[PDB]
RNA sequence: AUAGGUUUGGUCCUAGCCUUUCUAUUAGCUCUUAGUAAGAUUACACAUGCAAGCAUCCCCGUUCCAGUGAGUUCACCCUCUAAAUC
């Protein structure tokens, strides 16, 4: 079977390549603003606080799921042809509920044709968002997630709140949703800001999508640049157990490859700049020997 | 029969709580007597004026 | 006429500077507690009034979405509220716009506000619901007989039609007929 | 108060403005003022439409099967509204409406091939 | 609370009256033949009974 | 200064700060306490500290504080079934009590937890009244749908001009 | 405050408001303020900020300069400090005025 | 059940100079809300006592009644927690007067 | 509106309450629409009374409801 | 209250009154359009028009809505339980 994004191995691994940066995950944010409290401890007692920001921080990154579009439902009830010809503008019936949960709700149109037809994803969300609202969401759909504006602030350098607003606005499930995070992952594979989307709760998905739809030349440069080599040695591994039928993975199960070996390998068999893989890597290898002479 | 929409939400609830019991949801219409309009009601759950 | 010159030109850092463009006005009142409201425009017909609040004194600083220094410099900088019209200066009208302006400007992504990390709506994320899978169809519907079959018109007898005759007789009205099907 | 005689009832309940219907579904007893007193709103009511175009509704329909249950009256656009939505039978005043309707535009089609 | 003797008093004496001096059938049903018209009632029938 | 030792013991937040909520089944909380003595100390901090936040967290119990008239400082609770709960605080602390009280008759954060649910039950969001009571009080507010009259000018579809 | 640099306080004067008691009122207060760095001298601990703003993160401000002590900060269970009725007043919310909140111009 | 709201108070005896009745005096803690500090606040009820067990200054648990027998009496006598001076210490279950021991715990 | 002690007006002194006039089929169809919409929503309203009736019965002794109530009263001794 | 004016030959303190803010009614002067909210001062007297009918006779309803602020702790919770809807 194959590993799917909710498995606790690919999990702690994801875990590894996005990394915990405090001072990025808990940031100044332009906010109202109270006085601060100060408080007066020891050495051991930072120590816990700094230890509970941490725990905070996972907390705080924990992981969106990541979910396989939904099949545009059109399933009709009844169909009244009496009723039809009768009234001219549609009505959406909404089960509001209060313990339902709700992708459970029914909610349904009865047209002009005297059809009964269940309710579509978009009038659906629509309709949810409606009558139980939730912070964030409008549900005239943003003029922000239009070409020229995720253009212009792509150029602003902005990706994280692309996921951000995405998330509030549309589901994971639907199709925008997935069309949005795979434009910014096209456009950050483009141009590169890794760093700007690590400590983030959408690293993750961008190396899964990555990874499910090859593009991952560049997470290996920027991780052997950045000297995050534990880190590209597991991302290797998770390249090998997502494609076990690739010659790069019976290359590195024949020649009992291990770590830089398993990255050399990857290069020489399927990286599409795999000479600059080499060079980067022999680059790396030079800094190495370079502070192995230090040390 | 029920009416459409609480068929699907009784078929559904069930499908949920476990065995999928594709018979069609009919309920009992013979208890329910036929009293037409010639009906007549009793004098002192009326009354007189 | 196309504004985002004057804010980068030579003659903004001659008369203004560093600072903002409202840290020269002073609005006239009765003394203690300005009233809690400015005027509603300092533009009447053409005509402009005795102290103008610092949007209707220089005609060059036009506003719109794309005029970011100036939507920045009206709201705050370290907190995302937007500066009232008693704390800047400008009128009723000039608050109304410049508002329209700063949320243009953020709903077209040029200008910088904060947006809180959402959790997600609901905790179960399958699609097994009835409302959102198929659903095993009617007899009705894989057949086409009308649903509740007390919908279509079926003609009585004509002997209850005699006796609703007898009945209703005198007062009565013209005769039945059967509907037709599709419509035009 | 104590409305001497009576039953509640599920009704639709004015709240818009000139030139604006909106209704709100409510349980409230019959005896009480249309803008008065109900005991639980059931729903919302929009005939207008959308700029899309749906005249929005939204029934709360365990809470109407509870009160229905407890021997609420329902008033005629309410059945209405639940036939229109699948949680009642269709009503036979507006199906019969329906019928008049498909009997007059024959007679219009009849006239005015007459007229061509 | 002050207790309301007086009109205690014209509720049972009303009832009194009512059970006593109670209108008959004869003179509650009666039918002037010609103008359909009932007598200490002053309303005529509908039109499904002339 | 507000007036007192400890102004914190009147500041609506101790109060709504203190933890025990009694069950359903006590009525009656008595503290026999005394006044000197080294050993019924922390029964003075109890009667002293958190009596008020147990009163404000359980409104309906009877709360009488009995003073030197038995040699050793307890609690007793009496029960509508009929019980009568003894807590001897000898060589105690008020954290003690407080612990302990929570532990005995006090209701569990589960239980807590339910009840406030059925608050938000209580609080529904779909319902369209006046702001004191509803979130929303009109559909002319929700974008998309035909605005207020007042906000925005309706189209001559409007009677009289018809 | 402008003449000092100091551009974010809030501050209610009462009793008296003479001018000349005012102004070395004021400098007495603010040359007798004491620091961060003078605190942790006089503590021995760490001082730390918790921003709202930033969020559970613990951001050192004034570390001692010489050793750190060892044993904690005592925990003093309900403290025995002397609050303002005004700011309680304005916490609990029965602080009803017309004149506090207004909007006013800048600085 | 029983009509009466108070179910179960914990009172003292103020006099018995009626045939088979008690008056007690029963106080709660009332919060003055602009304070926001607790005041006993005192109420009379009327308990009915069938042996004339309880006198004057006595500390009384007092029961509901199912349905009031006079005007004023809605209330038995369920217990004499604490009677007048021959105080039985409950914890160590032995006489006392107050704060000392008549007889000794260790006998 | 008005009471049972308001003089009633000269127009109502006489006016005759005319009958609508009646079409035959679309009567007695009508009937029998009425009569099985009245037999089917009599049907539903009894499914519902019984709902409600169980929610309460179950509510006040189901299995659940027993099974807390010895929980509650085990914890307490 | 971010406060300000005012006791005195002058200062400091205590103190009252007033100013600065917002809302509502009325008066003066003066008034272009459109939409929407709201609209006797008087529990003083009312011309007039209408506001309760329905319906195979029986019933039902007119005991509701609508109005007013005179009087005033009959409104809230619990127990018990009669009309009433199932
Ligand atoms: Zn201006
Ligand atoms: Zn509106």
């Amino acid at each position: 079977k194959k590993p799917t994004f909710m498995d606790e191995e690919v999990q702690s691994i994801l875990t590894k390549m996005t990394g915990l940066n405090l001072q990025k995950t808990f940031k100044p944010a332009i906010q109202e603003l109270k006085p601060p409290t100060y408080k007066l401890m020891t050495q051991a007692q930072l120590e816990e606080a700094t230890r509970q920001a941490v725990e905070a921080a996972k907390v705080r990154l924990k992981m969106p799921p990541v979910l396989e579009e939904r099949v545009p439902i059109n399933d009709v009830l009844a169909e009244d042809k009496i009723l039809e010809g009768t009234e001219t503008t549609k009505y959406v019936f909404t089960d509001i509920s209060y313990s339902i949960p709700h992708r459970e709700r029914f909610i349904v149109v009865r047209e002009p044709s005297g059809t009964l037809r269940k309710a579509s994803w978009e009038e659906r969300d629509r309709m949810i968002q409606v009558y139980f609202p939730k912070e964030g969401r409008k549900i005239l759909t943003p003029i922000i997630f239009k070409e020229e504006n995720l253009r212009t602030m792509y150029s602003q350098d902005r990706h994280v709140d692309v996921l951000n607003l995405c998330f509030a606005q549309f589901e994971p499930d639907s199709t925008e949703y997935i069309k949005v995070h795979h434009k910014t992952y096209e456009d950050i594979d483009k141009r590169g800001k890794y760093d700007l989307l690590r400590s983030t709760r959408y690293f993750g998905g961008m190396v899964w999508y990555f990874v499910n739809n090859k593009k991952i030349d560049g997470l290996l440069i920027d991780q052997i640049q950045r000297d995050l080599i534990d880190d590209a040695t597991n991302l290797v591994q998770l390249y090998h157990v997502l494609h076990p039928d690739g010659q790069s993975a019976q290359g590195a199960k024949d020649q009992a490859a291990e770590g830089i070996n398993l990255i050399k390998v990857f290069a020489k068999t399927e990286a599409q700049k795999g000479a600059y893989i080499e060079l980067t890597l022999q680059t790396y290898q030079e800094a190495l020997s370079r502070h192995s002479a230090a040390s | 029969p029920y009416p459409p929409l609480l068929r699907a939400m009784i078929i559904a609830e069930r499908q949920k709580n476990g065995d999928t019991s594709t018979e069609e949801p009919m309920l009992n219409v013979q208890r329910i007597r036929m009293e037409p309009w010639d009906y007549p009601a009793k004098q002192e759950d009326k009354g007189r004026a | 006429d196309e504004p985002w010159k004057y804010l980068e030109s030579e003659e903004y850092q001659e008369r203004y500077g560093s600072r903002p463009v409202w840290a020269d006005y002073r609005r006239n009142h009765k003394g203690g507690v300005p009233p809690q409201r400015t005027r509603k425009t300092c533009i009447r017909r053409n005509k402009v009034v005795g102290n103008p609040c610092p949007i209707c004194r220089d005609h060059k600083l036009h506003v719109d979405f794309r005029n970011v220094k100036l939507l920045e410099q009206f709201v705050c900088a370290h907190t995302g509220i937007i500066f009232y019209a008693p704390y800047t200066g400008v009128c009723v009208k000039q608050h109304k716009r410049l508002t329209q302006a700063i949320q243009k400007a953020r709903d077209h992504g040029l200008l910088i506000y904060h947006i809180p990390q959402v959790e997600p709506r609901d905790l179960d994320f399958s699609t097994s619901h009835g409302a959102v899978s198929a659903t095993p169809p009617a007899p009705t519907l894989v057949s086409g007989d009308p649903w509740y079959p007390w919908y279509n018109w079926k003609q009585p007898p004509e002997r209850e039609l005699s006796r609703l005759r007898r009945l209703y007789q005198g007062h009565l009205q013209e005769e039945s007929g059967p509907p037709p099907e599709s419509m035009p | 108060k104590a409305y001497r005689g009576g039953h509640l009832t599920i009704r639709l309940a004015l709240g818009g403005c000139t030139n604006r219907p909106f209704y709100r579904i409510v349980a409230a007893h019959n005896k009480c003022p249309r803008d008065g007193r109900f005991v639980e709103q059931l729903g919302s009511y929009d005939p207008l439409p959308n700029s899309h175009g749906e005249k929005l509704v939204a029934l709360n329909l365990d809470r109407i099967r509870h009160w229905i249950g407890c021997g609420a009256h329902l008033s005629k656009p309410m059945e209405k509204l639940l036939g229109l939505a699948g949680f009642f039978p269709l009503h036979p005043m507006m199906i019969t409406n329906a019928e008049r309707l498909r009997r007059k535009r024959a007679r219009e089609v009849l006239l005015a091939s007459q007229k061509t | 609370v002050r207790p309301r003797l007086i009109a205690e008093l014209a509720r049972r004496v009303r009832a009194l009256r009512e059970q006593l001096n109670r209108p008959r059938d004869s003179q509650l049903y009666a039918v002037d033949y010609e103008t359909l018209t009932r007598p200490f009632s002053g309303r005529r029938l509908p039109v499904r009974a002339w | 200064p507000m007036k007192g030792r400890f102004p914190i013991r009147r500041t609506l937040q101790y109060l709504s700060q203190g933890n025990v909520v009694f069950k359903d089944s006590v009525k009656v909380m008595t503290v026999n306490y005394n006044t000197h003595g080294e050993l019924g100390e922390g029964a003075r901090k109890f009667v002293f500290f958190n009596i008020p936040q147990i009163q404000y967290k359980n409104p309906w119990v009877q709360i009488m504080m009995f003073k030197n008239m038995t040699p050793s400082p307890f609690l007793r609770f009496y029960l509508d079934s009929g019980e009568q709960v003894l807590v001897d605080v000898e060589t105690k602390s008020n954290k003690e009590i407080m612990e302990h009280i929570r532990k005995i008759l006090g209701k569990n954060e589960e239980t807590l937890r339910e009840e406030e649910e059925e608050k938000k039950q209580l609080s529904h969001p779909a319902n369209f009244g006046p702001r004191k009571y509803c979130l929303r009080e009109c559909i002319c507010e929700v974008e998309g749908q035909v605005p207020c009259p007042s906000l925005v000018p309706l189209p001559k579809e409007m009677r009289g001009k018809y | 405050c402008r003449l000092i640099g100091i551009k974010d306080m809030y501050a209610k004067v009462s009793g008296s408001i003479n001018m000349l008691s005012l102004t070395q009122g004021l400098f007495r207060g603010l040359s007798r303020q004491e620091t961060h760095q003078q605190l942790a001298d006089k503590k021995g601990l760490h001082v730390v900020e918790i921003r709202e703003e930033c969020g559970p993160l613990p951001i050192v401000v004034a570390s001692p300069r010489g050793p750190l002590r060892k044993d904690p900060e005592p925990e003093d269970e309900v403290p025995d400090v002397k609050l303002d009725w005004e700011d309680v007043k304005t916490a609990q919310g029965m602080k009803r005025s017309v004149w506090s909140n207004l909007k006013r111009a800048a600085t | 059940r029983s009509s009466v709201h108070a179910r179960w108070i914990v009172g003292k005896v103020i006099g018995t100079k009626m045939q088979k009745t008690a008056k007690v005096r029963v106080t709660r803690l009332v919060l003055d809300p602009y304070l926001l500090k607790y005041f006993n606040k005192r109420k009379t009820y009327f308990a009915h006592d069938a042996l004339q067990q309880c006198t004057v200054g006595d500390i009384v648990l007092l029961r509901a009644l199912p349905v009031p027998r006079a005007k004023h009496v809605k209330h038995e006598l369920a217990e004499i927690v604490f009677k007048v001076g021959k105080v039985i210490d409950p914890v160590t279950g032995k006489p006392c007067a107050g704060t000392t021991y008549l007889e000794s715990p260790l006998s | 509106r008005k009471t049972r002690h308001d003089p009633l007006a000269k127009s109502k002194i006489e006016r005759v309450n005319m009958p609508p006039a009646v079409d035959p089929a679309e009567f007695f169809v009508l009937m029998e629409r009425y009569q099985h919409y009245r037999q089917t929503v009599r049907a539903l309203r009894m499914e519902f009374v019984s709902e409600v009736q169980r929610k309460v019965h179950e509510a006040r002794a189901g299995v659940l409801a027993e099974r807390k109530a010895l929980k509650d009263a085990a914890e307490h001794r």
